[PDB]
RNA sequence: CGCGAAGAACCUUACCUGGUCUUGACAUCCACGGAAGUUUUCAGAGAUGAGAAUGUGCCUUCGGGAACCGUGAGACAGGUGCUGCAUGGCUGUCGUCAGCUCGUGUUGUGAAAUGUUGGGUUAAGUCCCGCAACGAGCGCAACCCUUAUCCUUUGUUGCCAGCGGUCCGGCCGGGAACUCAAAGGAGACUGCCAGUGAUAAACUGGAGGAAGGUGGGGAUGACGUCAAGUCAUCAUGGCCCUUACGACCAGGGCUACACACGUGCUACAAUGGCGCAUACAAAGAGAAGCGACCUCGCGAGAGCAAGCGGACCUCAUAAAGUGCGUCGUAGUCCGGAUUGGAGUCUGCAACUCGACUCCAUGAAGUCGGAAUCGCUAGUAAUCGUGGAUCAGAAUGCCACGGUG
């Protein structure tokens, strides 16, 4: 990306409930181009943390993903061989991506039966502030104010 | 680097085929090395009768062989007992009969093929090939060509070590696909080795 | 392996190892034909069957019909690398 | 009766010409002159490698492409066979004809 | 060159098709069990040994018809990869100009 | 009269035809969740008519060769729209927006000699 | 370093052991004797050595001349023997990087410079201004192929909207609308509208449009560099062999195995494994070939046998997907290496050394150290299909579509 900037991609919303967020979050986690199975497993893991823990089924997520939101970020910058860790706002598009991103990847590294079940414990995990992904956000920020001087 | 045949890449835009028949894969294989006989043939007996160009086109059943000839006295003969002599030939080396008809070129310094077979009977003379190839250049642009362009390589003049020396003029533009580009190939087999000589001569585009 | 339409035995190997049968057992056949059957009617007689430079001799036991003859003589010389 | 003609042939220009001579022949004797048809043409492709030795990135991709026309005649006249067998095209065209 | 390679292959073509595509009733006829279920079917087995062992078309390498390569060979022109291009760029080849889709 | 749209993607093709006044969604003499299992492609072929609202104002008699689901779904919403631009010659402007109307002309890429696939490039290593 | 090799059981084959030949396996010329082919005979591993039968084409311008075989003596044949650092031809590479030069003029004693630098701009030595330069050439761009929209023509073997009939299958009558096929034509040009810009060249944005700024992809590789690669495709200067470094045959080997490296495939599972049911492709090949239906076999396959030189017939019922059931986090109903037994098929022949099937066996492996690779969109990832080579023998190579 030296001279060529780029605009933006397209989007469809989700058949069942007509959102860009849930479908953003089924990209992130499909793999090797499965979108049934993605579609199938995170319906089916959204509408059991719903009945069973919560409320109108889309506040339901959108609760749990402003608590792993990060406001600020590291980024390095060299000086002639040394790397300053400097603190950065997140945009927000970036913030979506990371916690969606670290959702999944905290969902995929737990131990019970299902891929949906365990999306549902994380979920839920994280509207109660704990887990590893809230986690994840809590240390990212501890090392962003740990180099708050270098603002 | 590496350039692509300039008459290949022309091919059904700008230049035909010299083989213009039909075959299922049955018969392609036998055609195609019978066609390569006979070119082999009236290759080697008309040697120093100047001939450029042989087309071949098989009918239902049998061959017509185009020669194109800037002396089609020699390949016609003293009354044609010689393109008798010929077709006898080549109904025997196809199979099939034969007809054969002579075409003859008008300006034989305009064509890469005989200007090449110029230029390699002369450095097997033992002539200076820097004479050669600006002789053969000055000729080709004074009787109406676009560009030429020639070029010799290896061991020029019984060097020890090979070399590769070309003389340009004109205009030549190889990577325009509208181009008449007339190219050939030539070798010179002489007491110190294989002498290799290359030809563009263009003509105008589409 | 082959069909059991038929196994395999050569015409010259055949017609050696019925004469040598007939004629009492004598010399170690010298014989090429490593793809040929070991059959029932050589049981005793030593063949000895070439591996590429030389005649490895070999007495015909009954467990050996239906094998190979080539399969006793290694065609490799090979001891240990270092 | 019906009478089939298959035109194969590696240009299209030359097979276009060759079946317009056909079926305006055809017209000629007043025969009734179904098609011509454009079957699909078979393109085969061959790719080969280019250096002498050891180079086996380098290849070059040729392709034969076969054009194959099909005219249907529906209303012979004893003058419509025969004024189709004395016909003379150029050596590029392979006619197969059916009773 | 090696022509003595050349010549091994055209005797091997003469001599195949001379028994072979003629006496293949040896083995794809006697074989069969409503030919011979006894020692028909065997005396069949061992005659098709003393023919030559050459005469079969499985002994064939299939070499380019006018350098003799044995590798890089193409049933379609008959003739090696270099040979094909060297003579298709040529022209010579009907109808076989480069390929781009 | 029918009110007639070709449409295409990926590898398939879709003809629709549109009659005035009934429900039927009918596809290749099968309904549309007998077709199409996946709700998105459900969902992908109702696009155009939630813009251009119905409750039953058409029944549609629809087509499709080639390709797969999604490319199938695609041509059938690309054969709507031309056919109801045919229809009304007036809603053109508020698909455009939409962009129901453009042909989606991505395709499968070509794969090349000394790739492994159309881009994907075999391992290198220094030595 | 899945490189020559687009396919080493024999062959290929160039290597080894042994058995053999010497004007020769391949070619021309000379002399003599036999027309060529036939189809059996015993020895030999085989190359090679030993009888019967036979033909007589052809004009004889009646000596024999033309095809094929045997023997003799020589010019000679033959060499995948060496030198790519003697060469031609072909190829890789920097690199599809934007450059590399020339004529005339001018400047400098001269090597040389200028032009080609400068201000802008572009993917671009792209274009515009300015300028001791003025012009030109090879490159860039365009012309070529393919893909994305529409129109015209033709309408089977391809199609089925409106019609009649039907055994409910476009299958019959029938239609030429639609998909499609393949010829021709149209379309995109910063063309249009605003703004910025040095009244510039061009940049941001908008409209219309199927497509917008090189629309996507390919072919196309400038002067030259690396004494880069190939004398084993071929061709070739010189050197070397000439009862052998040439030629024929059988068996073996190129598949060895303490180890080290490169490129791939299959896994370590639940986004999964197994069982049943059920959807949606594209692009190809086929006559010593593709081989349907039916019958037999658990299966690989076998028997019989139609159709097809092919928009018709066959290869050939796509798989991921969806629905239901089960397994419930285990070295497992994961993995399928290794080995034993029984087979099929191709082929003179599967020991060394083929592919596939069935029953049994069920290693390692629980996500991989230092380190390192590919990819910017129908791409990556994954899932199947086809082709060349080819008797048989792909996890390689070259192509095609699905999901994405
Ligand atoms: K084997
Ligand atoms: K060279
Ligand atoms: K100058
Ligand atoms: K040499
Ligand atoms: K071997
Ligand atoms: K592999
Ligand atoms: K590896
Ligand atoms: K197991
Ligand atoms: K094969
Ligand atoms: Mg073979
Ligand atoms: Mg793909
Ligand atoms: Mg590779
Ligand atoms: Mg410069
Ligand atoms: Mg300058
Ligand atoms: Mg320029
Ligand atoms: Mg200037
Ligand atoms: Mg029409
Ligand atoms: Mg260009
Ligand atoms: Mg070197
Ligand atoms: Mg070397
Ligand atoms: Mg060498
Ligand atoms: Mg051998
Ligand atoms: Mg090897
Ligand atoms: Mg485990
Ligand atoms: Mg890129
Ligand atoms: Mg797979
Ligand atoms: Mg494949």
């Amino acid at each position: 990306p030296r001279r060529r900037v780029i605009g933006q991609r397209k989007i469809l919303p989700d058949p069942k409930f007509g959102s860009e967020l849930l479908a953003k979050f089924v990209n992130i986690l499909m793999v090797d181009g499965k979108k049934s199975t993605a579609e199938s497993i995170v319906y089916s893991a959204l509408e059991t943390l719903a009945q069973r823990s919560g409320k109108s089924e889309l506040e339901a997520f959108e609760v749990a993903l402003e608590n792993v939101r990060p406001t600020v970020e590291v980024k390095s910058r060299r000086v002639g061989g040394s790397t300053y860790q400097v603190p950065v706002e997140v945009r927000p598009v970036r913030r979506n991506a990371l916690a969606m991103r670290w959702i999944v990847e905290a969902a995929r590294k737990r131990g019970d039966k299902s891929m949906a079940l365990r999306l549902a414990n994380e979920l839920s995990d994280a509207a109660e502030n704990k887990g590893t992904a809230v986690k994840k956000r809590e240390d990212v920020h501890r090392m962003a104010e740990a180099n708050k001087a270098f603002a | 680097g590496q350039k692509v045949h300039p008459n290949g890449i022309r091919l059904g835009i700008v230049k035909p085929w010299n083989s213009t028949w039909f075959a299922n894969t049955k018969e392609f294989a036998d055609n195609l090395d019978s066609d390569f006989k006979v070119r082999q043939y009236l290759t080697k007996e008309l040697a120093k009768a100047s001939v450029s160009r042989i087309v071949i086109e098989r009918p239902a059943k049998s061959i017509r062989v185009t020669i194109h000839t800037a002396r089609p006295g020699i390949v016609i003969g003293k009354k044609g007992e010689d393109v008798e002599k010929l077709r006898k030939v080549v109904a025997d080396i196809a199979g099939v009969p034969a007809q054969i008809n002579i075409a003859e070129v008008r300006k034989p310094e305009l064509d890469a093929k005989l200007v090449a077979d110029s230029i390699t009977s002369q450095l097997e003379r033992r002539v200076m090939f820097r004479r050669a190839m600006k002789r053969a250049v000055q000729n080709a642009m004074r009787l109406g060509a676009k560009g030429i362009k020639v070029e010799v390589s290896g061991r020029l003049g019984g060097a020890e070590i090979a070399r590769t020396e070309w003389y340009r003029e004109g205009r030549v533009p190889l990577h325009t696909l509208r181009a008449d580009i007339d190219y050939n190939t030539s070798e010179a087999h002489t007491t110190y080795g294989v002498i290799g000589v290359k030809v563009w001569i263009f003509k105008g585009e589409i | 392996r082959s069909l059991k339409k038929g196994p395999f035995i050569d015409l010259h190997l055949l017609k050696k190892v019925e004469k040598a049968v007939e004629s009492g057992d004598k010399k170690p056949l010298r014989t090429w034909s490593r793809r040929s059957t070991i059959f029932p009617n050589m049981i005793g007689l030593t063949i000895a069957v070439h591996n590429g430079r030389q005649h490895v001799p070999v007495f015909v036991t009954d467990e050996m019909v239906g094998h190979k003859l080539g399969e006793f003589a290694p065609t490799r010389t090979y001891r240990g690398h270092a | 009766q019906r009478i089939r003609i298959r035109l194969k042939a590696f240009d299209h220009r030359l097979i276009d010409q060759a079946t317009a001579e056909i079926v305006e022949t055809a017209k000629r004797t007043g025969a009734q002159v179904r098609g011509p048809i454009p079957l699909p043409t078979r393109k085969e492709r061959f790719t080969v490698l280019i250096s002498p030795h050891v180079n086996k990135d380098a290849r070059d991709q040729y392709e034969i492409r076969t054009h194959l026309r099909l005219v249907d005649i529906v209303e012979p006249t004893e003058k419509t066979v025969d004024a189709l067998m004395r016909l003379d095209l150029a050596a590029g065209v392979d006619v197969q004809i059916s009773l | 060159a090696k022509q003595s390679m050349k010549a091994r292959e055209v005797k091997r073509v003469a001599l195949a098709d001379k028994y072979f595509a003629k006496r293949a009733e040896l083995k794809a006829i006697i074989s069969d069990v409503n030919a011979a279920s006894d020692e028909d079917r065997w005396n069949a087995v061992l005659k098709l040994q003393t023919l030559p062992r050459d005469s079969s078309p499985s002994r064939q390498r299939n070499r380019c018809r006018q350098t003799g390569r044995p590798h890089g060979f193409l049933r379609k022109f008959g003739l090696s990869r270099i040979k094909v291009r060297e003579a298709a760029m040529r022209g010579e080849i009907p109808g076989l100009k480069k390929a781009s889709w | 009269n029918q009110y007639y749209g070709t449409g295409r993607r990926k590898s398939s093709a879709a003809r629709v035809f549109i009659k005035p006044g009934n429900g039927k969604i009918v596809i290749n003499q099968r309904s549309l969740e007998q077709y199409f299992g996946r709700e998105t492609a459900r969902m992908v072929v109702r696009q155009p008519l939630e813009l251009v609202d119905m409750v039953e104002k058409l029944d549609l008699y629809i087509t499709v060769k080639g390709g797969g689901i999604s490319g199938q779904a695609g041509a059938i919403r690309h054969g709507i729209t031309r056919a109801l631009m045919e229809y009304d010659e007036s809603l053109r402007s508020e698909l455009r927006k939409a962009g129901f109307v453009t042909r989606d002309a991505r395709q499968v890429e070509r794969k090349k000699v000394g790739l492994r696939k159309a881009r994907r490039r075999p391992q290198f290593s220094k030595r």
